[PDB]
């Protein structure tokens, strides 16, 4: 009934489902976020920061009192033939 | 895409064409057999490689041979 | 032969399905098929079930090409109906395939060109050979 | 042959006694004169008999107390393999020769496969006994026991 | 454009198929784009240096951890009552009872008990300290580097060799025999007489004193003079303590035979003598073929001249030289075949003739090593039989091989295959027949009706070796013969002592149970060979598919036409044989392990009676030794065998997962994914994200592989978990 | 010491898997 | 009874599928119930596909959890 | 009129034929020189495709 070689888009599911909403905005509080979230918006630079943020994992394990790394002590079993 | 070939050992029974669901083959005027026809493979781009054509061939061993080569969406038979 | 071309035609009655086009159509390709019915009949429709055929030009859009032929080969049987389908593309364009020659591929026609015909006969193929090609040229 | 014959065996002899005591344990709950009674006692005599026979015929019996067969070809123990083996090949050939003789007779004329699924031809004219003398197929070998179509 | 760059046809695949196949074809150089014979040869040659680099790095790490986290020194001082340490354990997931149970071998933390036998090997050759182990690790790390340096060097144009250089076979044999085999064996005999033997006796001969310490009291003279018996006058005393200068002779070359009584290992003096002996044959042998000096042979001509007149081999081996040298698949299949054979020869001779000190008493290590190499030998054999077909399809020139021994195999292929079928059918019908029969009577409670064929032929071989068991009166155990007296003391008295040892594995006692299993293994060999050669001889084509030659080694199939053509490629025939190979080695390793764990417990009586019927195997071997294993972790406690209990279940899971890829096939999965592709598209908050590769079901051949990989991994890991734990638990 | 390295043996998969992903989609 | 009951249910799947191949004719015997079902068939399977993955994880996974926590 | 009789038995020489070294009866033999493969042949045994006949080239032996 409605196929138009002119517009190939409506013909296909090209249309954004009504879930799209191109409406206004949100409060001015954004002016704050835009200021402090800027260094993480660069990409690639952020890729690196997070990977080198893996330096946290090293720091957290080099220093860790309560993970089972001690026997605590025992007298070991010989044991099948010593 | 897939590579299909026809051989002069054909007898022009046209069953390979009727078997194809994508329309990869067709009949051709020729002087080699009594039917004076021969299979042709012009549209290999639409070939999916299912070998339905081979299972209709009556020649002692196939006159039409499908050689599965590079894969494409059409050959992969994808609808998405 | 001159391709007839398709402009606008009504679609057959159906009501919807989940086997229709999806994204591929938008960005790669989609195939449409046209056939004329002497009666508002009922046909199976692949990728779904039950659709009324309609009477008139009848235009349907599908994907994979094969879906169109399946319908077309069922359309030629059961009902004595002629049909034709094309590949739409995403930016207009007019590629018309099948019948093409205007006479069915199974029926021998006068000027087609062989394309990939080997006059050697099978079993007489060679063995490689590190050079380009496989020997079934 | 570290084995010492089933006669001077203490294990194989012990094994006999062990088996019959267990059988005897079972008849105690049925009361003689009853059915399950003989069946148990009939089983016991067969047990004694087979143990008795094995010691007679030789049979070496290992340390485990069970007879071990010797197939080296040793004349002392031919009955353990060669003589039954000769008997097998005889019947094995006989079957082979009769079966071959059948498919050959069928091939000329008729619908050959008809005779294969249905054989309302029994031993054909009289094909079975032909196997009584199969070994004479050695003489079929010097002529045409094999077809010359493929290789030699 | 994309990965794989070496395959443009693969790189343009819109689906997920490209990533998979890009990985599975990376080493198949001949199929790469614009491949040349030049590019082919020095890709392999460079890949060769890469493999060496890995081996040396891998061996460097072994020397490193044992020196860093392994006691070794504690092990040296009491090789009998201490457990070797592979490396330390560090796992955050470990609970306190775990860290507890795994703290062993006098280590400050949880470690793994090494079952590779590296301790016995390193100790026997003369490594006594951790410092020694480090220097080896550094040296191997350095050896690992110069391998990469050479790999990089010959990829450079000013150092790259010509293909012809690679095809000069006459000179590569002359060097590999004379140098690679001969000299390296000779050099090892030097380490033995300078370090291993004196290190064994008690002196520490190292780099800072090896120059000033005579390997023998008498000078190097006696060798050069001609009188070499002086190297065997004073051998080590029978009651000698290893690493102790007690009852230690002076001789550096002997033929004593038998075992060093304390260590239960072969004499070092015998080995220093062995390698020296074999070095020569290799050294002289590496001077057979012609190079640049005007003397030597031509391999081609020898192959040409070997034509038996009046048939029946035809042209003999003419043109066969060029068929092999121009085809590196033939060479590899020929290499794997030889390597695969001696790989088992290693396994068979290393449990019968322990080479290292205190390895014979480490029962878990002995079982592991044998089982290790038999599976390694197994897979290698399937590869030799795999590159075979590939040779036929890709490199075989029928005309250039007209009517020679190779071409005569294809023209009577139906004969070889059918008789392999017969031999397989024969063995299977009776071996299984004899087994089932035996189970019947034991069920019926009459084990005296069994068919227990005494392996009298093999027992005749044992008596022929020196075993005085049985009444056979054969060579080396008879009343009058040239054979035993040819002993002339030397090897015989020390060796005949070793054969009649009721403790060692040197020629165990065999019976009816050993008869049935040997036929089972014979069944396993024949059937596996039947599958593999049939794939090879029909690789170029059969009657169901005469042009299989035109499709390559690996293709999915040829369709459902002509009755159906599933698994018709030579690749699939390999893939089917891998199953049979695993079964065969499975029977071999079952048989080896059970007979030994019954011997080690001093109860061979249980094996001799339970091995004659199949219920015995499943119960007294499988069921019986699983108890300690499956209680590695209990709803009450947690043992050191918890790793193996978990891996045991792990192996089961991988194994059963392969079954999915082997039974269920593609068309079901592809249609399933197509519904999932529709879903993702029609789901809000997920529409924003799209895939860059089209989701598709795995290929027909890919699934057979993926399924076989799962099947094989679980196969190994399950038995590995059982072989170690069941043996380690009891010791 | 040995409690610093098995995690970089797990930082490495994160790095390797990320890099390879970029390589294969390019 | 569990096996007999199990087998018969599987047999229902067969003949239901046989009906679709051999006896389903919309021209003569339309139902409409059958339609739609065929119409949103890619939906039903896709959802049922998900439930199995959810169930499989939240069933077998718990055991693999317990097997791992007890071993450690 | 060409090489093979109408009732003569003939051995196949194709190598790719199901009946590669077998024998078969000939139906007839077309005489058009244009025809690459005449010499139709009947066989007692069918191939993997249930066909009993096939046309062959002039090169074959008789018997
Ligand atoms: C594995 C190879 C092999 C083969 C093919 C044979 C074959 C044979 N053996 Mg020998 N045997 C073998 C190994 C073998 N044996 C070994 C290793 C031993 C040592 C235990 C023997 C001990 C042995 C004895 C004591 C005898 C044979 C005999 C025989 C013959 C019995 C058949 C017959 O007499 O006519 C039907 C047959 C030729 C018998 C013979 O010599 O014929 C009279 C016989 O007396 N064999
Ligand atoms: C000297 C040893 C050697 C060498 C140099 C080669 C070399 C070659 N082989 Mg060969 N092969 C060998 C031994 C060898 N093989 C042996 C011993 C066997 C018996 C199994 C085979 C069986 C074999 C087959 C069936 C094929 C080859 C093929 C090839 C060619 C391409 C391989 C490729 O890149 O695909 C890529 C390889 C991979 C991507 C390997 C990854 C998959 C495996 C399963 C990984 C290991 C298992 C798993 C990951 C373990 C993880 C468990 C975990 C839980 C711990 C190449 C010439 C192929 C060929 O010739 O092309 C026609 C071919 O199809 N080989
Ligand atoms: C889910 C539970 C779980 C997890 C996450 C782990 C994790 C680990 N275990 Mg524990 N373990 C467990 C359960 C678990 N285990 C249980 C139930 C037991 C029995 C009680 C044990 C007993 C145990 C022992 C005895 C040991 C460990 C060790 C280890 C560590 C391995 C060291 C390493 O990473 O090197 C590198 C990682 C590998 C080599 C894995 C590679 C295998 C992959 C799959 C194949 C190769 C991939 C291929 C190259 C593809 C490339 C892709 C890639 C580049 C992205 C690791 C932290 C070891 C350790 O502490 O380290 C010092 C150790 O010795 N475990
Ligand atoms: C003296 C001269 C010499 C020497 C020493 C070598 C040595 C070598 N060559 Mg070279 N080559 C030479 C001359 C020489 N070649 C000449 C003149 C040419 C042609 C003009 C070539 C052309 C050539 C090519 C094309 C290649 C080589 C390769 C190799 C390496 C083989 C792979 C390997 O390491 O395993 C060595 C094996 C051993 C040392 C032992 C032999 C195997 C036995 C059966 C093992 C059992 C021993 C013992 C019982 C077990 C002990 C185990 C215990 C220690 C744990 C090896 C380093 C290959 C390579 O690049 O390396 C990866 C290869 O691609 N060579
Ligand atoms: C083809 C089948 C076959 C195969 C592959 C094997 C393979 C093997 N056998 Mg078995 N063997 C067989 C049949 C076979 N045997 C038969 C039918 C018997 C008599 C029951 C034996 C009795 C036997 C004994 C006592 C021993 C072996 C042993 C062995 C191993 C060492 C090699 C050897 O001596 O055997 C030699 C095989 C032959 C000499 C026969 C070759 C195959 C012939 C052609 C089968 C047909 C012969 C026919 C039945 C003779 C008629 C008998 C009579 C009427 C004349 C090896 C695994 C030894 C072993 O290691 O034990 C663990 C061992 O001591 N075999
Ligand atoms: C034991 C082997 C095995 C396993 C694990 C599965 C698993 C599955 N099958 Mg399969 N199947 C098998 C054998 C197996 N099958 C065999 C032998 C056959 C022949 C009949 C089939 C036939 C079959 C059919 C016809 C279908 C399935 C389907 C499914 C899936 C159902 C959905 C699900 O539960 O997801 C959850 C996954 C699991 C429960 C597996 C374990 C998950 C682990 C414990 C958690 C992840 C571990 C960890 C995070 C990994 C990270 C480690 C890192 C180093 C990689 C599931 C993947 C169906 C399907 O496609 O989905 C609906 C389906 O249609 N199977
Ligand atoms: C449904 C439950 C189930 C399933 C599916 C399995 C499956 C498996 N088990 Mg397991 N097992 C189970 C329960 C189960 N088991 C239970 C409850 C226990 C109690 C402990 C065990 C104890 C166990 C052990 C100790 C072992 C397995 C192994 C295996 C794997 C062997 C793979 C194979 O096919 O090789 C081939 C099959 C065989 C070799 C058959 C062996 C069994 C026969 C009776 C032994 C006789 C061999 C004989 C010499 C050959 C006969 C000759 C012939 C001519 C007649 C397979 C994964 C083994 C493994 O890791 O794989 C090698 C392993 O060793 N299981
Ligand atoms: C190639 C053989 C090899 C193998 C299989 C292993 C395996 C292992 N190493 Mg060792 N390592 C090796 C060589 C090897 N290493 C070499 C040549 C060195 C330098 C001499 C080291 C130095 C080293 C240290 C300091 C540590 C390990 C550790 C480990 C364990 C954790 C994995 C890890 O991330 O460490 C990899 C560490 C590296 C420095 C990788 C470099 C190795 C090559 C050059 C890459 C694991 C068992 C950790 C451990 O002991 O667990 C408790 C740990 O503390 N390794
Ligand atoms: C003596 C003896 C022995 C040995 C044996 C042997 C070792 C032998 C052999 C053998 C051989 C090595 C043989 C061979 C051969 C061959 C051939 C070549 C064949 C053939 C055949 C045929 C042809 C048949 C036919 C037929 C008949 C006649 C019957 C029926 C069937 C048919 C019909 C199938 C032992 C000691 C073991 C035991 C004791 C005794
Ligand atoms: C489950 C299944 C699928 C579906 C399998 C798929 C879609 C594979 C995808 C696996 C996902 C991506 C997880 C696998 C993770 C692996 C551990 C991969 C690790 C990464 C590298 C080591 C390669 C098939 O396509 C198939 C085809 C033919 C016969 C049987 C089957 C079959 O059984
Ligand atoms: S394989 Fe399929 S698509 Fe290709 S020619 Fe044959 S029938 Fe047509
Ligand atoms: S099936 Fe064979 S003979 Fe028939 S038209 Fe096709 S190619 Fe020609």
């Amino acid at each position: 009934y409605f196929d138009l070689e002119d517009i190939g888009n409506t013909t296909g599911q090209w249309d954004l489902y009504g879930s799209d909403a191109p409406s206004p905005y949100s409060p001015l509080q954004s002016k704050f976020f835009e200021t402090f979230a800027a260094p993480f918006t660069k990409r690639g630079l952020l890729l690196k920061f997070l990977i080198l943020g893996g330096g946290s994992t090293l720091a957290y394990f080099s220093t860790t009192a309560s993970g089972d790394i001690l026997p605590i002590v025992k007298g070991p079993q010989l044991p099948p033939k010593l | 895409s897939h590579s299909v070939k026809i051989y002069d050992t054909c007898i022009g029974c046209t069953q390979c064409v009727r078997a194809c669901p994508t329309d990869v083959l067709e009949m051709i005027p020729w002087g080699g057999c009594k039917a004076k026809q021969i299979a042709s493979a012009p549209r290999t781009e639409d070939c999916v490689g299912c070998k339905r054509c081979e299972s209709a061939c009556p020649t002692d061993f196939l006159s039409v041979r499908v050689y599965l080569w590079h894969e494409t969406t059409r050959s992969m038979g994808l609808a998405y | 032969t001159p391709p007839e071309l398709d402009p606008n035609t009504p679609s057959p009655i159906f009501g919807g399905s989940t086997g229709g086009l999806l994204r591929k159509a938008q960005v790669e390709e989609f195939y449409v098929i046209t056939w004329e019915s002497p009666k508002e009949q009922i046909f199976e429709m692949p990728t779904g079930g039950a659709a009324i055929m309609r009477e008139g030009p009848n235009l349907l859009k599908l994907a994979r090409k094969e879906q169109c032929l399946a319908l077309g080969t069922r359309l030629r049987s059961k009902y004595k109906i002629k049909y034709q389908f094309y590949r739409v593309f995403p930016s207009g364009e007019v590629q018309y395939l099948h019948p093409k020659d205007g006479v069915y591929p199974e029926k021998v026609n006068p000027g087609r060109q062989g394309v990939g015909v080997n006059f050697r006969s099978i079993g007489k193929n060679v063995s490689p050979i590190e050079v380009k090609f496989t020997g079934k040229q | 042959s570290g084995l010492t014959p089933c006669k001077e065996s203490k294990q194989f002899a012990k094994r006999e006694k062990q088996s019959i005591k267990k059988l005897e344990s079972s008849l105690k709950i049925y009361a003689a004169d009853s059915a399950p009674a003989l069946a148990i006692n009939a089983t016991i005599e067969k047990t004694k008999r087979r143990f008795d026979n094995y010691a007679k015929q030789g049979l070496l019996c290992g340390a485990d107390g069970l007879p071990h067969l010797i197939v080296s070809g040793d004349q002392r123990h031919w009955g353990e393999f060669i003589t039954p083996g000769i008997l097998f090949l005889y019947i094995a050939g006989w079957i082979g020769w009769v079966g071959r003789s059948y498919l050959i007779a069928i091939r000329d004329e008729k619908k050959p496969t008809q005779k294969e699924i249905i054989i309302d031809v029994p031993l054909a004219s009289r094909l079975v006994f032909r196997g009584f003398s199969w070994p004479i197929a050695a003489y079929r070998e010097l002529l045409n026991g094999e077809l010359v179509a493929k290789d030699v | 454009l994309r990965i794989p760059r070496f395959s443009q046809g693969l790189a343009q695949d819109p689906t997920t198929r490209r990533i998979w196949f890009g990985i599975a074809t990376a080493h198949d150089f001949e199929s790469h784009d614009d491949i040349t014979e030049g590019r082919l040869y020095q890709n392999i040659f460079a890949s060769h240096f890469g493999q060496l680099a890995i081996i040396f790095l891998w061996t460097s790490g072994n020397l490193f951890h044992v020196a860093w986290q392994g006691n070794f020194e504690a092990w040296v001082q009491d090789p009998f009552h201490v457990r070797p340490i592979a490396h330390a354990i560090w796992d955050p997931h470990f609970g306190q009872p775990a860290v507890e149970a795994f703290t062993r071998g006098g280590a400050l933390g949880p470690v793994n008990n090494a079952y590779s036998g590296v301790y016995q090997w390193w100790y026997t050759i003369g490594l006594r300290t951790n410092e020694d182990l480090y220097t080896g690790a550094i040296f191997l790390l350095f050896l690992s580097f110069i391998s990469l340096l050479a790999g990089w060097l010959h990829l450079q144009p000013k150092w790259k060799p010509s293909v012809s250089w690679f095809k000069n076979a006459e000179s590569r044999l002359n060097h590999h025999l004379s140098g690679l085999f001969g000299v390296s064996s000779l050099a090892w005999a030097g380490h033995l007489v300078h370090v291993a033997i004196p290190g064994s006796r008690g002196e520490y001969v190292r780099w800072n004193n090896f120059l000033d310490v005579l390997p023998y009291p008498q000078g190097l003279g006696p060798l050069l003079t001609g009188q070499w018996n002086l190297y065997a006058q004073n051998p080590s005393s029978s009651n000698h303590l290893f690493g102790t200068t007690q009852g230690a002779g002076t001789a550096i070359l002997t033929i004593l035979g038998g075992f060093h009584p304390q260590t239960q290992s072969l004499w070092l003096t015998d080995m220093a003598h062995h390698h020296l002996a074999i070095a020569f044959l290799f050294l002289i042998g590496g001077l057979m073929y012609r190079t640049n000096f005007g003397i030597g042979h031509s391999i081609k001509y020898i192959l040409e001249a070997h034509i038996p007149p009046g048939g029946r081999l035809g042209r003999g081996h003419k043109g066969l030289y060029d068929t092999i040298n121009n085809s590196i698949h033939f060479q590899l299949g020929l290499a794997l075949a030889s390597l695969g054979v001696i790989t088992s020869l290693v396994a068979q001779h290393m449990y019968s003739l322990p080479a290292y000190a205190f390895i014979a008493q480490d029962f878990t290590t002995q079982a592991a090593l044998y089982t290790h190499h038999q599976y390694i030998a197994g897979f290698i054999m399937t590869g030799a039989f795999a590159h075979g077909p590939i040779f036929f399809i890709r490199d075989y020139n029928p005309e250039q091989n007209a009517d020679n021994v190779l071409a005569r195999m294809l023209e009577h292929k139906e004969a070889i295959i059918s008789h392999l079928s017969w031999a397989s059918l024969f063995l299977g019908f009776h071996t299984l027949g004899l087994y089932v029969h035996n189970d019947v009577m034991l069920a019926f409670g009459t084990p005296e009706k069994q068919i227990l064929i005494e392996p009298i032929f093999a027992q005749w071989i044992q008596s022929a070796h020196g075993k005085t068991s049985y009444g056979f009166d054969v060579l080396l155990s008879s009343t009058n013969s040239p054979a035993l007296n040819a002993g002339r003391s030397i090897w015989l008295p020390g060796w005949l002592n070793a054969i009649n040892e009721n403790s060692n594995s040197l020629f165990l006692t065999i019976g009816p149970g050993d008869f049935l299993v040997h036929h089972a293994i014979a069944l396993g060999l024949h059937t596996t060979t039947l599958i593999l050669v049939k794939g090879a001889l029909d690789a170029r084509g059969s009657k169901l598919m005469p042009d299989k030659k035109d499709f390559g080694y690996s293709f999915p199939c040829d369709g459902p036409g002509r009755g159906g053509t599933c698994d018709i490629s030579a690749w699939d025939d390999f893939y089917l044989a891998v199953f049979w190979m695993l079964n065969t080695i499975g029977w071999v390793t079952f048989y080896w392990h059970w007979k030994h764990i019954t011997l080690w417990q001093g109860n061979v009586s249980q094996f001799n009676e339970s091995s004659t019927y199949l219920m015995g195997w499943l119960r007294d071997y499988l069921w019986l030794n699983s108890s300690q294993l499956i209680n590695g972790y209990t709803p009450l406690v947690c043992n050191s065998l918890s790793v193996w209990a978990w891996m045991f279940l792990f192996g089961h899971l991988v194994w059963a997962t392969g079954f999915m890829f082997l039974i269920s096939w593609r068309g079901y999965w592809q249609e399933l994914i197509e519904t999932l592709a529709w879903a993702h598209e029609r789901t809000p908050l997920a529409n924003l994200i799209r895939w860059r590769d089209k989701p598709v079901a795995l290929s027909i051949v890919q699934a057979r592989l993926v399924g076989l990989v799962h099947f094989s991994v679980g196969y190994i890991f399950t038995y590995a978990a059982f072989l170690i734990a069941s043996t380690s638990g009891k010791f | 010491p040995s409690l610093f390295v098995p995690l970089v043996g797990l930082l490495f998969p994160a790095v390797a898997m990320a890099s390879l992903f970029l390589h294969v989609e390019k | 009874h569990m096996w007999i009951g199990g087998f018969l249910i599987v047999g229902a799947a067969a003949h239901a599928a046989i009906f679709m191949v051999r006896d389903y004719d919309p021209t003569t015997r339309y139902n409409d119930l059958l339609d739609r079902v065929l119409r949103h068939r890619d939906a039903i399977i896709s959802h049922l596909n998900w439930v199995c993955i959810f169930l499989g994880f939240h069933s077998f996974g718990l055991y693999i959890h317990n097997d791992t926590m007890s071993a450690l | 009129p060409i090489g093979p009789k109408r009732g003569a038995k003939v051995k196949i020489l194709r190598q790719e034929s199901y009946w590669y070294k077998g024998t078969g009866s000939v139906v007839t033999v077309d005489q058009d020189p244009n025809t690459r493969y005449p010499v139709v042949v009947r066989f007692n045994k069918v191939n993997y495709a249930n066909v009993s006949t096939n046309n062959y080239a002039l090169d074959e032996v008789e018997e």
